[PDB]
């Protein structure tokens, strides 16, 4: 079954599905001549990026989610204190705005992790940072993020630059992705990633969560954490030098291959 | 004449409202020791002083409120020369203007039949119509198998909330359906879920 | 190519398949509103889960795996 | 719609698509019984190797 | 809970680009050259509260290590 | 020898979730947060016995560094 | 002790471009005699001023600019105490620096054409290949048939600007083409649009 004038793997746009008398195989072939699912009898190419899954697809229905970060000026200390052990955000008897000292005493105050505004308190893991007394005043890392719109046909680089600068009122970071979904309808969907200028829609994306019984091979990658069981690995670098900085000048970094030595710089 | 000169008055863009949630857009501070921000929610005769110490992002979000309930938001940029006392005192800063909004009302369901799809021949396939009533965008609906107490509930349809809602794939039988609306906010990863508004009434679906 | 009365991008729960002349670019449904595998000639969008391969598709026949501590 | 003496799940290699009263859903099935393109109503199954994109 | 995931694999992958995820799982990795922001011990970055209990520490942006 | 794995990508991806694999093969890793026990070598990984590796940050039970 | 203030020098946190239409996110002020804001726009070769009453957003839409032309952003708010003569002097203001962004460009279309695959059986459907060269975020495009004397543009496509452009279900009547580019600004209700830029050439549709 076909359209007129198709064929299994011709240039001009159709559909084709039907058999291989010889190999005795299905064959399936539709779009264009750039972009086309041809599934032969041994292998499946799509050459159009392809997106599995749909946003907010696995999320719960009876409470929602959402993500804030707090940092609080805690202590009038004449040493400085051990960094908190409870997971509170107000900490183990420990204050949440900077009080009024006395002149021998000093303030320090902690980087406190992402906090949690449903439950009030610092998401599992991400403990406290390392305390450093407060004299005066106190990049970002790249991130996943969605965003909505009213009426969505396809991409909307302004409209992703926009949301950057009004939240963060910095720009996108390199690696940064944005997702974008029509309202009213989370299938309908377009994602890309901002690498140098202007954004890339990527070859493929996924939603959910991807599991692999194998192996799994990349030029990069880039997630927000891993737990890994053994680690092999050359070079080092500190991230913000390994992407801020091409040439690696600056850097706090550990070298495996040749010499094996820990700068600190 | 040295002084620390307070922040300037926050500015607060319209206030994007989803039930038990809200989306405030204010400005960028200037001034060099800004180490918080505030809102003082007013509910009737009551106020909520909500504090979010952050100052990386520029957005916030309340994340418990009043269902359906006008409210007030008031906020404002505090240094370090401003306390806690004197943050609740209101007294050494710069407040926002007023703005009033109002929350929004979770989807509810009036009615549920089944129809036969208008055909040219054959027998069409049921089509379940259901009428729905709410403030929501992209409204999940699901469906629960009556035979049993433990059938599993199965999404039917995320489309966007209509006066009358409309899908196909639901096999014979009787069937009891759910419906909680979705509506997201600006933000990142915040997106706002009501609970599960059920139908009382079971109703059944043939060709 | 379709059952009666089905359109894509529709909530319906039939197959669709043809040539759209409106925007002329092959077009796909297969699924109900929810779960579907929607195929437009710009872009691929599947809706239900997807498994690829089988398990121990590429074990030795000859022999066996094992683990042991 | 399927090429003659073809089922859903039968070993026989061919073409199989059209709708299930039983549950609504729609099914697709395409290749021989060990690769083939299964489409359960809920789930897709590729068990030949799928290639993404072209090279450049 | 058990949860049903979006891709399921059973032979290996191959990415000619990048690939990008909130988080990874894994055995085993054999890199080249990494930039992290800081590196813990799976005990504890699995464990809740890493920082609360951790054989050795190494905050790279803070050019720190700390061993117990 | 050689041998043709489950599906290819000529272009990046993105996963909006979590991605669990056996094992990890990549130039460079831009990350965050690492939990790790045993750290070798990339070559001294990639070999039968990683005792003869240059360095190693064992975490899980010895929690110290030795150089080779 | 009695002293005046001018007006802190504000910083533009960020400015959006619109080939027709510009977007400036700035700070607020801080000055209880601030009446007003006012900005210097340069062109390369003349300086035009621009100023907007009332200060209660910290947004601002500047309008009327040429298309595809760099322009440099300095302004500050100026209160009651400056006067016309001495804000054209700019003297005592303290504007804030300059900044420097790029406008971008309205759509055109390269080339127009039409072709169509001949069939056996049965007619070949029209489509029409247009060649863009905008750099519009979503373009939409009108069409109107020529052969008669006058007839109302219709829109047959709107989507996302490319460099090619495929469309079809058109009737058969020869047509004159107009092509317009719609960027939408931060707020989501405002879309600038552009000048329809027309086809010179008049073609029958490929039938």
């Amino acid at each position: 079954i076909y359209t007129q004038g198709k064929t299994w793997g011709d240039t001009k746009s159709g559909i084709w599905m039907g058999m291989d008398n010889v190999t005795a195989k299905p064959k399936l072939d539709i779009g264009n001549a750039t972009q086309y699912i041809r599934y032969d009898g041994n292998i499946l190419r799509i050459s159009s990026e392809v997106v599995i899954g749909t946003p907010n697809g696995d999320i719960d229905i009876q409470t929602g989610i959402q993500g804030k970060q707090t940092v609080f000026i805690y202590i009038i200390g004449t040493s400085l204190p051990a960094k908190p052990t409870s997971p509170a955000y107000p900490p183990s008897g420990w204050s949440k705005t900077p009080p009024n000292r006395t002149s021998n005493t000093q303030n320090i105050y902690c980087s406190t992790g992402t906090l949690d505004p449903v439950t009030n308190q610092l998401v599992s893991g991400t403990s406290w940072s390392d305390v450093v007394q407060w004299s005066g005043t106190e990049q970002r890392g790249p991130g996943m993020y969605s965003l909505a719109i009213a009426n969505l046909t396809a991409w909307n680089d302004s409209q992703a630059n926009s949301f950057f600068t009004s939240n963060f009122g910095s720009g996108p970071v390199k690696y940064d992705v944005l997702t974008e979904y029509k309202s009213g309808a989370p299938g309908t969907a377009f994602t890309r990633q901002w690498n140098g200028s202007a954004w890339t829609s990527p070859a493929m994306v996924l939603h959910g969560d991807m599991i692999v019984n194998g192996t799994v091979t990349a030029s990069k990658i880039v997630a927000n954490n891993a737990f890994l069981s053994q680690i092999g690995v050359n070079i080092i670098y500190d991230r913000a030098a390994a992407l801020s900085s091409n040439p690696e000048g600056s850097y706090k970094m550990k070298i495996d291959l040749q010499n094996g030595y820990i700068h600190i710089r | 004449m040295i002084s620390n000169n307070a922040p300037a008055k926050m500015v607060l863009n319209s206030v994007l409202t989803g039930y038990t949630l809200a989306y405030i857009q204010h400005s960028i501070y200037s001034d060099y020791d800004v180490i918080g921000r505030s809102f003082w929610l007013k509910e009737g005769s009551n106020v909520t002083r909500r504090d979010f110490t952050g100052i990386d992002t520029f957005s916030v979000t309340i994340n418990n409120l009043k269902p359906t309930t006008t409210y007030e938001v008031q906020g404002a940029f505090y240094d370090s020369i401003i306390d806690s006392e004197l943050l609740n005192a209101q007294i050494g800063i710069n407040l926002s203007d007023k703005q009033t909004f109002k929350m929004k009302s979770a989807p509810r369901i009036t009615g549920a039949r089944c129809e036969s799809e208008p055909v040219d021949v054959g027998v069409g396939a049921p089509i379940v119509y259901i009428d729905t009533t709410g403030e929501a965008d992209y409204c999940t609906i699901e469906l629960k198998d009556n035979s049993n107490a433990n059938n599993p509930w199965v999404k039917y349809y995320v489309g966007a909330l209509m006066p009358t809602i409309m899908f196909g794939g639901v096999p014979i039988g009787s069937y009891k359906v759910r419906i909680s609306g979705q509506i997201s906010l600006p933000d990142g990863v915040t997106i706002d879920s009501s609970g599960y508004y059920e139908y009382p009434n079971v109703f059944e679906v043939r060709y």
